[PDB]
RNA sequence: UUAUGUAUUUACUGACCU
């Protein structure tokens, strides 16, 4: 999960 | 109504004429005759929407302006699913009241 | 505590159904009912099959349900009549493929009243009036009309009240734009109920009554009214007007009658009983189903009698008035609820018990041959008019639609070994009754087998052109063969084929019209009717990496990766992009999809490397080998996929554990990973198509198939075993198909059906099935059967032979004796024609022992003429060895109505050897019916009914060594956690019971406040007990926290025992569940409470975690209570609480119609739940992938 | 000491009412 709120990045990274 | 006890329904069959308050009732129950959560519409029967009786208020039998309705307390105690509620006499107030 | 149903395997037997057309087209459609169910069906002409179209949960009991045809119009509208105290009026909108409710008109209290209207529903046939009747005293008349928007208009109610007046039946007379008339069997029980000589109500025969309503006086008045000298049970209308003679047929026991008011002489035609058939002590016979028929030159009945004998009533009519009718033995198919007889020619059974059946109607008319008589022809003696049952003639069997109702017993048991547990269900009715297993699956079925030695790796499927179906070749690989086998007849190793190159091959594809490229190590090929192959492939090096193929585009990779592309020319040749990126190394997949257009590039690039990543690359001309979005995975995909499914571009990895599906648009990508699982070895994703469309089978310990089934990828398993490989299939041995093997042999395989959850593979029995044991020893089933009103095969054959001995005693001399050998020896399949009647309280059963693997009857045991079984155990006793026992309950002329038992029995048997037969050890006598056996502490105990026994074994007979007589009514379930006994009493509840060592005593310490009538049970804790209840309800009482059990035995507390159990839910289902059992589905996943009703459907309780899953779902169905109200007008809240309140339990199948409102519902849910639609569905579906399929 | 029948105030109820 992220860094700023723990948000379920669910694999999904993007530019 | 329930605080008259001498007042009776008419009771008979609900048709698809959409009942109404008079702008001195709007906002009352019909059965259980208050002001909060109002859920389903009345049907009134078509002796009781005849002609000059069209819009007329359910309870005061005034001039309608809104849209009648039950309570959710009226509505899941299923007292919407028995006849029309249109109060059929006008007893022993707003009549002595009228001779006073 | 906190609970949550969901259906798994919904509902499926038919009590109501009806057709027309209900799409708004020529063709036409069946809509049935499955009681709490409404469903469209249609059925597939060219093909034959029945397709689903549309299933919702109406949340109500469909009481009755009826179509009707505004006057001038093309669609059908649906009438819904239910145990609210609605008429509601539904259209299939075919194009948001839902039912649009177009009115809902309120006129009494709900629930299945007896005063207030909906049990019986009639239509003018014109579709100008409706008419819906309760049983009893009150019917209602709404006048239908159309206004100038084309819409459909609803009059208020009228009025058609009768007081003291029963109804039977009521129809929609026809007259031809005239005044509607219904007709109605009706009956007045006044004076039957004033007259205590009790023979005024012997004398009290119906009345055909005739309702007419004065469109010009807006009321309805009985118009005629006229006395049946027998008891009718339900009409049948006759088309009229212009068509026909327009009355009511009238059917009734041994009779059919046409009665036409005003001037037609009532027409009797006596019922065509069959020739000799042994099922009549002095039973009479009735009509069960009607199915009229207009073939636009005359019109018949297919009526039905109760065994299944369809008929083919016509009315031959001289003048205007009728003359005389006539029937004659059309067909036989299992006895169904309704029929619907199709124009092109179709007749759609829905057999109330099992499979429902779709005919093709062969020979219509069939006024050829048969012997038919009449109604007015001078036949005397009764009913004289015979007809010998014969197999199909005149229909043809196309689709057997399946169905589990009724679920008799269940047990989730994994018997075969497999991974996964399985159903074990027993089911029908009767002689079409089956023991069913069912396992998560799909049915994978082999049309061909080959032997494909050494150990292949892969295999790829190539057509000719794009345009062809036999796909001319077959490639099969592992590091040196090529072996393009042809793909007919006579398959075999090929030799240089017009397509082959070399032998180490690694690919193949059609790439141009007729241009193939293969791919091996010196890799490119590209073959269309000369092997123009161009193989460079030399970067210096290296040759063989990684091939990932389109249709019109390639790219392949070599050690390294990000390179070459290898196009050709749109009038030409192959070239290439010398544009590479090289790509330290990093790579285990590649994979990519094609459009259907494209005059261009026209596809997306997806990578996976070897270190924790994937990559999707554009490879359009502008922004060339440039990465466009990102990734992330745990540990390494070892596959990719891409595919598009619905009528976005859905991004399936796999790692090398679990999978994923992304939702990967075109220019913007916007992943959105849903993730599932998958020893856990390596997936493999194959693009495969089915049915019309393209699915992925991704591949491991067992295989997955991931398919969208109207927008819900359905990510079902196999049947079979691993198979390592796939890729898809077409030939005309086998239309569609997957070829599928990595494994020392080569199949051909179908996937036959397809919407469904479950694989039913049914193994035929003779009766009833009561319940199964199982031998955990050598996995056997021990099944009891039993009916009423039925012979034992004994009875069968000394019938048979009496038979035979009258017919050739009454007055053989002038002869045939040809005819009782002839009857003797030709044994009719009772599963076929219906199983023969005993008259009363006559009880077969039998005793089978039988595999469940292959399901065939390794042990049977008959019993005798009116001894019934009705529970049985397999155990183990204590005081004697190792050695199995089983017990069966038996009774003895039980009559079962008015109840007077004589008094039952209990079996003893030894089941030697492994298991596989069944030796007698004794029998003992018990003064009622043992219903219930249950082994506890090495005895048994007993329920005798409002007795309880402990017993033990003795050589001569059972030894009781206890006794209870204070538990009440009667028992019918017997259930032990250690210590404690759980009886389950027929009417009030479950008693809780303590067993004493140093005593023998049965003390009562619990039981419960309620009375539920209790059908089975499970044990859940050591305190709580879930139950099921005839009726309908769950319920789950845990003992209170203190509830000690030390009681050592005058006053009771409310007449009954002192610590009053508690009830911790309570929950409404519709219909009633029979199997209750706490068990896990799948591996991997949690413990959860599975059902098994009696109308076939199949659910699950499963508990909340933590209080944010509660309290969201919580919000969620509260939200869905007010947007998205039920079809009936069926209150969900108050069909939920129907019998009891509902207690702690979450509706998950209205929470499941999130997934089917219109967006703009969801997002005002969504929003007023504060997520987004796809996270609400992820979070639905969430707890049905953790707990269940 | 429960209790009646009445003459009879005082309190209290019904979102009672122009
Ligand atoms: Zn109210
Ligand atoms: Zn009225
Ligand atoms: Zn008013």
């Amino acid at each position: 999960r992220c860094y700023v709120c723990d948000q379920q990045t669910n694999g999904v990274f993007n530019p | 109504a329930k605080h008259h006890p001498d007042l009776i329904f008419c009771r008979k069959q609900a048709g698809v004429a959409i009942g109404r308050l008079c702008e001195k009732c709007d906002g009352k129950c019909v059965i259980c005759d208050s002001y909060v959560r109002p859920c389903t519409l009345v049907r009134i029967c078509d002796e009781c929407n005849y002609g000059s009786y069209q819009g007329r208020c359910v309870i005061c039998g005034g001039p309608g302006v809104s849209d009648a309705y039950y309570c959710k307390e009226c509505t899941i105690q299923e007292k919407d699913r028995d006849g029309c509620p249109k109060i059929v006499n006008l007893g022993s107030s707003k009549t002595d009241l009228f001779y006073e | 505590m906190f609970l949550y149903n969901l259906t798994l395997q919904r509902a499926t037997g038919i009590s109501f159904a009806i057709h027309g057309n209900f799409s708004g087209t020529k063709q036409q459609e069946i809509v049935v009912s499955r009681g709490k169910i409404l469903e469209l069906l249609r059925p597939d002409p060219n093909t034959g099959k029945v397709h689903t179209l549309l299933t919702v949960e109406v949340f109500g009991v469909i009481r009755s349900l009826m179509a009707f045809r505004l006057t001038g119009g093309t669609k059908d509208y649906i009438v819904v009549g239910s145990d609210s105290g609605r008429i509601v009026i539904l259209e299939y909108q075919p194009s948001k493929n839902m039912f649009e409710k177009i009115h809902q008109e309120t006129f009494g209290k709900s629930g299945c009243r007896r005063i207030v209207p909906g049990q019986f529903l009639a239509v003018d046939p014109k579709g100008r009036a409706v008419m819906i009747s309760a049983i009893e005293k009150q019917k209602l008349v709404y006048i239908l009309n159309r206004d100038a928007a084309a819409r459909l208009t609803i009059s208020s109610p009228l009025e058609a009240h009768k007081a003291n007046t029963l109804v039977y039946h009521v129809v929609g007379v026809d007259v031809g734009f005239e005044n509607p008339m219904f007709a109605c069997l009706e009956m007045d029980y006044e004076e039957a109920d004033n007259d205590p000589t009790g023979e005024a109500a012997a004398n009290t025969q119906q009345t055909l009554t005739f309702y007419e309503l004065d469109l010009g006086l807006n009321h309805v008045v009985r118009k005629y009214s006229e006395p049946l000298e027998e008891h009718g049970n339900f009409l049948i209308t006759v088309p009229g007007g212009s068509d026909g003679p327009s009355g009511v047929l009238i059917c009734s026991e041994n009779y059919i009658t046409y009665k036409n008011f005003g001037d037609q002489p009532d027409i009797r035609c006596p019922i065509p009983r069959r020739r000799n058939d042994l099922d009549d002590p002095e039973r009479g016979m009735i009509f069960v189903c009607s199915a009229t028929h207009k073939t636009k030159s005359m019109f018949f009945f297919l009526a039905q009698t109760e065994q299944g004998d369809i008929f083919k009533i016509t009315l031959e009519t001289d003048e205007d008035m009728v003359t005389e009718i006539r029937l004659k033995y059309f067909d036989t198919v299992p006895v169904a609820a309704a029929m619907c007889v199709l124009k092109t020619g179709f007749l759609f059974v829905a057999s109330e018990f099992g499979n429902h059946y779709l005919y093709q109607i062969a020979h219509l008319g069939d006024d050829d041959e048969e012997p038919e008589f009449s109604s007015a022809m001078p036949l005397e003696e009764g009913d004289t008019f015979f007809f010998q049952p014969r197999p199909l003639k005149n229909l043809v069997l196309v689709d057997e639609l399946d169905s589990l109702s009724p679920i008799l017993f269940c047990q989730i048991a994994d018997l075969a070994n497999e991974d996964t547990p399985q159903l074990y269900v027993a089911c029908g009715r009767g002689p079409r009754s089956s023991l069913r297993v069912l396992r998560h699956g799909l049915e994978v079925s082999e049309m061909a087998v080959s032997e494909l030695p050494g150990n292949p790796n892969a295999v790829w499927t190539v057509r000719r052109h794009i345009e062809d179906e036999f796909d001319a070749y077959i490639i099969v690989s592992f590091v040196n063969a090529t072996l393009v086998l042809s793909i007919g007849e006579t398959v075999e190793e090929v030799t240089d084929s017009g397509f082959l190159g070399t032998t180490p091959t690694l690919s193949c594809s059609l790439l141009g019209d007729d241009a193939l490229v293969q791919v091996y190590p010196d890799g490119i090929r590209h073959i269309r009717a000369d092997k123009r192959v161009n193989e460079w492939k030399t970067p210096g090096k290296k040759t063989i990496v990684k091939c990932a193929v389109n249709q019109r585009q390639v790219v392949i990779a070599l050690t390294g990766g990000e390179l070459v592309y290898f196009e050709m020319d749109p009038s030409g040749q192959l070239n290439e992009y010398t544009e590479r990126k090289e790509m330290s190394a990093d790579v285990v997949c590649m994979s990519l999809a094609n459009v259907p257009p494209g005059e261009q590039r026209s596809r997306f690039l997806a990578v996976g490397l070897v270190d924790n990543t994937v990559r999707i690359i554009s490879l359009d001309p502008s922004d060339c080998l440039q990465p466009l979005s990102m990734q992330a995975l745990p540990a390494q995909p070892e596959s990719l996929c891409i595919v598009e499914m619905g009528g976005f571009l859905y991004l399936n990895i796999g790692l090398q554990n679990g999978v994923l599906l992304r939702t990967v648009l075109d220019p913007v990508t916007g992943d959105l990973s849903d993730t599932r699982t998958r020893g856990s070895r390596p997936v493999k994703l194959f693009r495969v198509r089915m049915q019309g469309q393209e699915a992925v089978l991704a591949m491991s310990s067992r295989s997955w198939l991931s398919y969208s089934y109207q927008s819900r990828f359905h990510l079902t398993p196999l049947s079979y075993e691993t198979l390592e490989f796939a890729s898809g299939f077409a030939s005309e041995q086998c239309p569609e198909g997957i070829v599928a093997i990595s494994t020392n042999t080569l199949r051909i395989l179908a996937l036959e059906k397809l919407g469904a959850v479950f694989n039913q593979v049914a193994f035929p029995l003779q009766y009833t099935p009561r319940k199964f044991v199982i031998h955990p020893e050598s996995n056997n089933l021990i099944i009891i059967e039993t009916d009423h009103n039925a012979y034992t095969e004994a009875t069968k054959a000394q019938r048979k032979q009496q038979m035979a001995e009258e017919m050739v005693e009454a007055a053989g001399e002038d002869l045939a004796a040809e005819m009782a050998a002839a009857f003797l020896n030709e044994n009719l399949p009772e599963s076929i024609f219906g199983a023969p009647k005993a008259g009363n309280g006559q009880w077969a059963s039998v005793i089978r022992v039988m595999n469940p693997i292959q399901g065939n009857t390794l042990d049977l045991v008959q019993l005798e003429q009116n001894e019934a079984a009705f529970s049985v155990a397999v155990c183990r006793f204590s005081n004697t060895g190792e050695d199995w026992y089983v017990l069966v309950g038996v009774a003895k002329d039980l009559i079962l109505n008015p109840r007077s038992v004589a008094g039952g029995f209990v079996y003893t048997y030894k089941l030697v050897n492994n298991g596989e037969k069944l030796e007698f050890l004794h029998k003992t006598p018990v003064e009622e019916v043992p219903a219930a056996i249950a082994p506890f502490q090495g005895r048994v105990l007993i329920g005798v009914g409002k007795l309880l026994r402990v017993y033990d074994l003795g050589k001569k007979k059972l030894l009781r060594k206890c006794e209870n007589k204070h538990i009440a009514n009667y028992i019918s379930g017997i259930q032990t956690i250690g210590h404690r006994v759980i009886v389950s009493d027929v009417q009030e509840s479950f008693i809780w019971v303590r067993y004493k060592r140093n005593e023998n005593q049965l003390i009562i310490f619990a039981d419960d406040t309620y009375p539920r009538w209790v059908t089975t049970a499970s044990l859940l804790d050591y305190d709580t007990v879930a139950g099921a209840d005839k009726f309908g309800n769950i319920c789950v009482v845990r003992l209170p926290p203190n509830t000690n059990d030390e009681v050592d035995e005058d006053r009771g507390l409310l007449n009954g025992a002192s610590q009053k159990a508690e009830v911790i839910m309570n929950y409404h289902v519709g219909e009633t569940v029979l199997s209750l059992q706490k068990t896990t589905l799948i591996p991997g996943g949690s413990e959860s409470l599975v059902y098994t009703t009696l109308s076939g459907g199949i659910g699950i309780l499963v508990p909340f975690t933590s209080h944010e899953d509660h309290d969201f779902f919580q919000h969620v169905e509260m939200h869905l209570r007010s947007e998205h109200p039920p079809l009936c007008g069926r209150d969900h809240l108050s069909f939920r609480s129907y019998y009891f309140p509902v207690k702690n339990v979450i509706d998950g199948d209205l929470c499941e119609q999130f997934n089917s409102m219109e967006p703009n519902k969801q997002k005002n849910v969504s929003e007023e739940l504060d997520r987004t639609p796809p996270e609400v569905s992820k979070k639905l579906e969430d707890i049905r992938t953790r707990y269940a399929f």
